[PDB]
């Protein structure tokens, strides 16, 4: 059987409408994409032994990203504009894992992602650590691709 | 064409299955009415089944009709054969048939009934009558003594100083304990095929009042204060025959009628005329044998187990649980559990090591029971207060 | 085959006709051997398709259900067998005549537990070999020990081989003790195995190729009688 | 003084009304029987220094049982009937500790216990463990016996 | 006594109505099937010492499944359709343990299972782990079979 996919190589591509060039930014800690369907349980009168689950509404999670405090990229300059309320532009994000050669084995492809939260790491006098800042986006739809679905 | 499915009409009986209650199940032992087997007991269900088996006219047939119209649930009938005729001869072959050892092989190998009843000894009234009455009771009082849990339902003759000489007769204490007599014979409302009424023994009306006030109220209550349904009157009242008030014989139960309320059963007190021994009061004999019937049901569940101490305490835990629920249901006396019941299985509590090696497992139950309200002793106090 | 020693247990039949009650337990139980390897089981069956089941087959079908769920040391009695019905209703006054002596072993039906076999005694009334459990326990012990010791036959008849015999029996009987088959609250009260040169066999008996092992073990006897002693007093 | 009771030897006896034979089943992990009396605090007008506790209603706990997935016993066939709603039979349970010899030193004796919950253990590919299933009963009354109360 | 069942060998069979072939998929971490009966306590007027539990409604748990990110199976293509709301097909699931030889010793046999949640594992730069995705189903009825009940 083919070997499963490990989780320490990944590219992320962003495409805003403010910014003319699509840019690719390296992260440390992409959190993880959930997708819940939100059923509800109904209880019938004469039926006491089975359950009844009724499908309603697909809920998508959130894209939480982590990287170090490095030079100003086109994405930390873009969260600065949205969190100062100077723009409300959102982007189409493409996230993909890479195998041993270079090849994309799975792709996640988020749509209309909106920057909603910046979170700075701690400043501590005895710490021995890189200052990590936490970024967080809310998207509208999600569409996973690739050969390793 | 071939078949025509539709709506028909017929008078077949669907029937019902199993009413349980073995302790308060009557067993009628009259002669077969003139294709049931000549000896095996027959389960009679509703009153429709009693007519489809035994007709409508006879002596056992009127007693079954007076059983189910007094609120009887289920009865068994033990037939004996198509009897002779010339009714002074049917009624000494009836007693001679009940003294056979083939009666014991049918009563001991029965385990479905618990009230022995021969309603055809009422025909002795027409008819030595005294000799026939005493070996009519004493045959029934030994078939119940011998059987594990049966109670006789007896009756007195109508004429005083023939019912006086029957109570002033010798019965052993073991036998009196289990059997009762109700004196006044009942005048029913059934026609005798003419204007005159059918006079039946009170005992099919009694056995229906026993097992309905044990189904509704519990077997611990009392069989008395029950209105008899389809009776005109008892044939003799106690205001015209002050005999049987003589305190020199077996306890008897009076069936009377009142003004604002009908014909009532007015007594529950066994043939033991003993003031301290609590084996009088019918419901005491029928409660403690209803506890015999269930505690020996879960005892023989733990029967072919080892005689080790775990199986002794597996049996106490099941009996203690059951006896505590009947105390909280109102069956036993006592405001705390320590004075309601007790259990004492063990190695040097009940058994010994010689009892264990012979394969015995001895369990002791003590009980505290409820007393009737037979007498209300009203008093009045003035309490002056200025 | 009992005199040849094959460790079997026979399950015989009672009379197909109704035993009266004036019949005597001595004249009825004279067809049957007086060996502790047998039981009789009177009341025949009346299977739901109208056919008649022999009462040895009712007894053997309560041995299968007992030897799984409880073991061979537990009585085959109170386990209920389905689909059969006793032909005759039997009282317990009737079984009291037929219990001591040769042990008829009734097949009785009760409300709830439908058509159990009611009795577990063998064809002799002795202190050892009453009770079908303690005979069939030793039949299982003596056959599982010889299946273990047949792999030690034609070994050299020497003192290292005698130690391997008595440790193969102590290892069998310790597992049998700790699952409830043996009566004893310590291993010294439940079994013993013994083999020696001045214990169980002599040097003139070694030279014939013999290896005498003696094994004693205590079995658990069942309860057979339950006495319910009742007291009451009204309003006290 | 006599030695206290340890907690690793125990028998459990069940008695249903469906099942004609009382059966005895070995468990791993009987949880523990509680019994609370449910008092309530009342505050009086002029009294500020004492408390007032008023007795109401005895609450019994729950019998949680654990054993491995073994052959089908008369109790796992009985929870299967009650949780499929084919019966609502309940049983009288007797639980007892054993001393060094065989003797029951304490007995707990539950009444009208009703099977209410089945809980299966985890199936994991690297696990090295017995599949344990968890059983749970609600009873009506409880009555402890024995010499070591 | 027979040996208890360990919990590291298990097959899962799915049967959808979209998909013509029944397919068998290897998982890592089947969570565990619960089944609660949902009693309620009633308090009577004159009774202060016993309890009263009244049976209502059987509640079934949820089937949570875990496997690595591998090639696209007929089940991850089917959760993709249901969570995109292109179908609402549900399947009959058969889960069974295996003994030493090959034989099914217990079988759980779920009915009308509906895919309700996808959950992706974390992408971390120093991680050394297989990307595990978490699948979750809500079923209507449950019926356990086998010889080891």
């Amino acid at each position: 059987m083919s070997t499963p996919a490990v989780s320490h190589r990944f590219l992320v591509n962003f495409l805003f409408n403010n910014i003319p060039n699509p840019f690719d930014i390296a992260f440390q800690r992409i959190s993880g994409l959930s997708r819940t369907l939100e059923v509800s349980q109904h209880r019938e009168g004469g039926e006491n032994v089975r359950n009844l689950w009724l499908a309603e509404q697909v809920n998508h999670g959130s894209l939480v990203l982590e990287r170090g405090v490095m030079n100003a990229s086109p994405l930390t300059l873009q969260f600065d504009r949205v969190l100062r309320r100077e723009s409300t532009q959102w982007a189409n994000v493409v996230i993909m894992l890479l195998n041993e050669l270079s090849l994309p084995v799975t792709t996640w492809t988020l749509s209309h992602a909106l920057p909603v939260r910046w979170q700075m790491g701690d400043l501590d006098a005895g710490s021995n650590q890189v200052l990590i800042n936490t970024l967080e986006l809310r998207y509208q739809d999600m569409r996973m691709l690739g050969v390793k679905l | 064409t071939m078949v025509l499915p539709g709506v028909s009409y017929n008078e077949t009986l669907l029937t019902q299955a199993s009413n349980d209650d073995p302790v308060t199940m009557p067993l009628f032992i009259g002669y077969t009415p003139p294709p049931v087997t000549v000896m095996q007991p027959v389960s009679v269900g509703s009153l429709t089944q009693a007519n489809s088996l035994f007709g409508q006219r006879g002596t056992l047939a009127y007693s079954l009709r007076h059983f189910f119209e007094n609120g009887g649930l289920q009865c068994y009938v033990l037939p004996l054969g198509p009897g002779k005729g010339e009714p002074a001869a049917r009624l000494q072959e009836l007693i001679a048939a009940l003294q056979t050892p083939q009666m014991l092989e049918t009563l001991l190998a029965d385990d479905k009934t618990g009230l022995v009843l021969v309603p055809e000894l009422s025909e002795l009234n027409e008819v030595d009558a005294d000799a026939l009455w005493y070996q009519g009771w004493q045959v029934l009082l030994t078939l119940c003594r011998q059987a594990p849990q049966r109670f006789a339902l007896l009756e007195l003759p109508e004429d005083p100083a023939s019912a006086v000489t029957l109570t002033q007769q010798s019965f052993s204490a073991d036998q009196c304990q289990r059997g009762a007599a109700w004196w006044p014979r009942l005048e029913t409302s059934y026609q005798d095929e003419s204007s005159a009424p059918v006079v039946l023994s009170p005992l099919p009306a009694v056995a229906a009042a026993i097992q309905r006030s044990a189904h509704d109220n519990g077997v611990w209550k009392a069989p008395a204060n029950i209105a008899l349904a389809k009776t005109r009157r008892p044939t003799q009242s106690i205001l015209t025959s002050q005999a049987l008030l003589d305190n020199q014989g077996v306890s008897c139960n009076l069936i009377r009628s009142f003004v604002g309320k009908g014909v009532r059963l007015w007594g529950c007190r066994t043939l033991l005329n003993e003031e301290n021994t609590a084996w009088r009061y019918i419901q005491i004999r029928l409660l403690v044998s209803s506890v015999e019937h269930y505690l020996s049901k879960l005892a023989r569940a733990y029967l072919f187990e080892p005689n080790t101490a775990p199986t002794w305490m597996k049996l106490k835990g099941q009996v203690w649980t059951w006896l505590r629920q009947q105390w909280l249901a109102g069956a036993f006396f006592g405001t705390v559990e320590d004075e309601a019941f007790s259990l004492s299985i063990g190695l040097d509590e009940t058994m010994t090591e010689d009892d264990i090696r012979h394969g015995k497992m001895i369990l002791q139950v003590r009980l505290a029971l409820l007393a009737p309200a037979e007498f209300i002793a009203i008093s009045l106090t003035l309490d002056l207060r200025d | 085959v009992v005199g040849q020693g094959y460790r079997i247990f026979g399950l015989f039949d009672g009379p197909k006709e109704k035993i009266a009650g004036t019949a005597k337990p001595d004249e009825v139980m004279e067809e049957y051997p007086t060996s502790p390897f047998g039981a009789v089981f009177y009341p025949w069956g009346t299977l739901a398709s109208g056919a008649a089941v022999p009462p040895s087959a009712i007894a053997a079908a309560s041995i299968t259900q007992t030897d799984r769920t409880r073991g061979v040391w537990k009585a085959p009695a109170n386990q209920a067998v389905n689909g059969v019905t006793p032909a005759f209703a039997v009282s317990d006054d009737f079984q009291g005549k037929y219990n001591q002596g040769k042990a008829l072993n009734m097949i009785r039906t009760f409300s709830g537990q439908g058509t159990v076999v009611w009795g577990a005694r063998t064809l002799e009334d002795s202190d050892n070999w009453r009770y079908i459990p303690v005979r069939r326990l030793f039949n299982a012990v003596e056959r599982d020990i010889q299946k273990s010791l047949n792999k030690l036959v034609f070994e050299p008849n020497s003192q290292p081989t005698w130690q391997r015999v008595k440790a193969a029996v102590d290892s069998y009987l310790h597992s049998l003790w700790q699952q409830g088959a043996l009566a004893g609250n310590t291993p010294a009260d439940a079994w013993f195995v013994q083999v020696g040169k001045d214990l169980t066999m002599t040097q003139e008996e070694i030279n014939q190729g013999k290896m005498i092992i003696k094994i004693g073990l205590a079995a658990v006897r069942p309860a057979e009688f339950i006495i319910l002693q009742f007291s009451q007093d009204i309003a006290q």
